[PDB]
């Protein structure tokens, strides 16, 4: 049905701080989307195909925290920008997308949806463009089809005077590529 | 180099509910 999405915090400031020294995180996981962050930044990973990805640009060969210590991870891919980690326990993944479709629907850090048509392999324009600020901590997130299915990944952000119009997105079948 | 840490999520799948009481 209509795709719809809501945020939840689970950590502040000094948690994560902590755990990010320990790479011990003993809170349970829910969602598709992760919000995720370093030292200097937060951004999103989405879980496909039991794997949760993001960008490299902002994970680059981190760990991730689990229940059990740091966790490596699977896939690195510096040239497609895209790092993946086994998807958390409890997270839930999404399923790439089959139907070709060309109205996307980018999911945002604030969980908000916003369309975005089609126009190319790897890029997309916004149908009301917003300033920059608002789709700052977006990259790593999902472009969903109408069905609610994984077309891509929120790669980076094409803005002119501090509004973007358009986004360039790594696609699904980079992903899959990535994983033989 | 710190380990990527969960501080949020964004869920998809929940679907329209009437907020309890
Ligand atoms: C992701 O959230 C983007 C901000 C909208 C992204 C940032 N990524 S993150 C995970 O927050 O570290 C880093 C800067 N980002 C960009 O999109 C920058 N653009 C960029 O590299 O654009 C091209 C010129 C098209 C390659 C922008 C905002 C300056
Ligand atoms: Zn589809």
């Amino acid at each position: 049905a209509p795709i719809t999405a809501y945020a939840q915090q689970t950590r502040g400031l000094l948690g994560c701080i902590i755990t990010s020294l320990t790479g011990r995180d003993k809170n349970q996981v829910e969602g598709e989307v992760q919000i995720v962050s370093t030292a200097t930044q937060t951004f999103l990973a989405t879980c496909i195909n039991g794997v949760c990805w993001t960008v490299y640009h902002g994970a680059g060969t981190r760990t991730i925290a689990s229940p059990k210590g740091p966790v490596i991870q699977m896939y690195t891919n510096v040239d497609q920008d895209l790092v993946g980690w086994p998807a958390p326990q409890g997270s839930r993944s999404l399923t790439p997308c089959t139907c070709g479709s060309s109205d996307l629907y980018l999911v945002t850090r604030h969980a908000d949806v916003i369309p975005v048509r089609r126009r190319g392999d790897s890029r997309g324009s916004l149908l009301s463009p917003r300033p920059i600020s608002y789709l700052k901590g977006s990259s790593g997130g999902p472009l969903l089809c109408p069905a609610g299915h994984a077309v891509g990944l929120f790669r980076a952000a094409v803005c002119t005077r501090g509004v973007t119009k358009a986004v360039d997105f790594i696609p699904v079948e980079n992903l899959e590529t990535t994983m033989r | 180099k710190g380990s990527v840490v969960i501080v949020g999520r964004i869920v998809l799948s929940g679907k329209p509910a009437i907020i309890p009481k």
